[PDB]
DNA sequence: AAACCTTCCCATCAGGGGAAGGTC
DNA sequence: GACCTTCCCCTGATGGGAAGGTTTATAAT
């Protein structure tokens, strides 16, 4: 076989099923690691997380200046690895290591003194700590590195729990197979939904995880469904509307013998009846350019269709000719109607101007334009000026 | 929004709209030939706009612009023949005109 | 599929004001 | 002449609602 769908199926049997001791032992693995956890926070999880991030924010603080100092006194300096760190380790508060460090009287000694002064500072911040989380820059390295270990046994155990029952959520996608969504799109979204579950089961309920682990591939491969199957996507509430209007008229066809009266719907759904007919017009699906056309032939329906954006050439040269017409037409008038028709028309300019926009820069502002206009229309109203222009309007 | 069957229909003439209904379709038994008018529908059509010398005429002759334009079964190019039956399928919902 | 809850966006309603009308 | 009540436009105040998200425990591979 080729297709990764076998390189799937086929690599799982790799990872051994597990019930029922191993649910329950798993378990308490996982339990453990986060009871590490617990105790590390002592010097709903989405409080709890929050609280998690905190404490790596504080050591992410601490390590900063850690860094800092190190470059400063190494990378700048040249002092060796370990005159730093023999030196450093046990105080990593106060500046009691530097002046010993420049007593050394080594060559890089010197150095420490200009770096001194950068250090300080450096210094300041992370002692501040201290006074802050009422601990030393000590035990916050070990507290969080106790946390990490706890993080390391849930992730293992979470691991190997997912991985003991990807089978179920193969079990529970192979239902849904043909809703227009591929079917490794729907093992993968129940698996997502496998991970939330383990996630959030406890396992002193005494019930079997499988029923848990079924509720959430369940929901995450139907509502994924609803989210990615259609290429015009739909809100996820109107797919579920959708499902239940034909649930309904699948079940009213042995009762009506052929199929249900429409009005009927709005009566055995909670919705009224007009909405009915917009949620029967909206379920329409695009149809594939591609698909084959009449006499079953080469021609696709990607063929027949026209372009209506583009104006016809026809109508293009009678625009020119307007174009000429009028030209011609406002050079007849005298030049202050042929400003004012060219301004408060967009004629040969770069856009239309308004009332006082017009008599602004005419010298005469709104009503004498108004005069202007209405006159020289009435000028050209006229018929042996209105000819070669009447015979563009046709109604 | 819904089109309409009206016979009202811009950019024509009388002797176009002279053979439809009040309801804008042809009458039975009157024989037509290529170009005419059977059934008179016009697709509403928005957001016109217009090159300054159109507004010009706009503004010259007073003929204002429609916000409909034209879609309406008009007899093949080439065929003349006589109108023998014409049917009338009517939506549910939908108010039945004259002619249905 | 249902079940109760939060963010965002409507296209409309209580409230204010700037004046406006009518009269013992 | 003022006073009491009346007739219309902006800030936003909001109930209304569509779109969105998180749970659901028998067991179910």
């Amino acid at each position: 076989t080729t297709d990764p769908v076998r390189m799937y199926m086929r690599e799982m049997g790799t990872v051994e099923l597990l019930t029922r001791e191993g649910e329950i032992d798993i378990a308490k693995r996982i339990e453990d690691g986060i009871n590490q956890v617990q105790c590390s926070v002592a010097e709903v999880p989405k409080q709890f997380d929050y609280l998690v991030n905190s404490m790596r924010v504080m050591m992410d603080r601490v390590r900063t200046q850690e860094r800092l100092i190190m470059k400063l006194c190494v990378e700048q300096c040249k002092m060796p690895k370990k005159n730093f760190i023999t030196l450093f380790t046990g105080n990593e508060t106060s500046d009691t290591w530097f002046n010993a460090a420049i007593a050394m009287n080594k060559p890089w000694s010197e150095k420490l003194h200009d770096v001194s002064e950068e250090v300080h500072r450096a210094l300041q911040k992370l002692q501040q700590i201290e006074e802050e989380t009422g601990l030393t820059i000590e035990q916050v390295k070990d507290i969080n590195r106790r946390m990490s270990i706890g993080e390391a046994k849930a992730r293992r155990a979470k691991k190997e729990m997912v991985e003991a029952n990807l089978r179920l959520v193969i079990s529970i996608a192979k239902k849904y197979t043909n809703r227009g969504l591929q079917f490794l799109d729907l093992i993968q979204e129940g698996n997502i939904g496998l991970m939330k579950a383990v996630d959030k089961f406890e396992y002193r309920r005494g019930y079997k995880f499988s029923t848990y682990a079924t509720w959430w591939i369940r929901q995450a491969i139907t509502r994924s469904i609803a989210d990615q199957a259609r290429t015009i996507r739909i809100p996820v509430h109107m797919i579920e509307t959708i499902n239940k209007l034909n649930r309904i008229s699948r079940q009213m066809l042995q009762e009506m013998g052929r199929e249900p009266t429409p009005e009927e719907l709005a009566e055995r759904m909670l919705m009224p009846e007009d909405k009915i007919r917009k949620v029967l017009k909206i379920a329409k699906e695009p149809i594939s350019m591609e698909t084959p056309i009449g006499d079953d032939e080469d021609s696709h329906l990607g063929d027949f269709i026209e372009d209506t954006t583009l104006e016809l050439p026809l109508d293009s040269a009678t625009t020119e000719s307007l174009r000429a017409a009028t030209h011609d037409v406002l050079a007849g008038l005298t030049a202050r109607e042929a400003k004012v028709l060219r301004m408060r028309f967009g004629i040969d300019m770069n856009t239309d101007y308004t009332l006082e926009e017009v008599g602004k820069q005419f010298d005469v502002t709104r009503e004498r334009i108004r005069q202007i206009e209405a006159k020289a229309l009435r000028k050209l109203r006229h018929p042996s000026r209105s000819e070669v222009l009447r015979s563009f309007l046709d109604d | 929004g819904p089109e309409e069957i009206t016979a009202d229909i811009p950019n024509v003439g009388e002797a176009a709209l002279s053979k439809l209904d009040e309801s804008g379709i042809v009458y039975i038994g009157a024989e037509v030939t290529g170009g005419d008018i059977l059934v008179g529908k016009v697709t509403p059509k928005g957001e016109t706009q217009l090159t300054p010398e159109e507004k010009l005429l706009r503004a010259i002759f007073g003929e204002k612009a429609s916000d409909v334009k034209d879609s309406s079964l008009r007899v093949p190019n080439g065929v003349s023949g006589t109108v023998i039956d014409v049917q009338v399928f009517t939506r549910d919902g939908v108010e039945k005109d004259k002619r249905a």
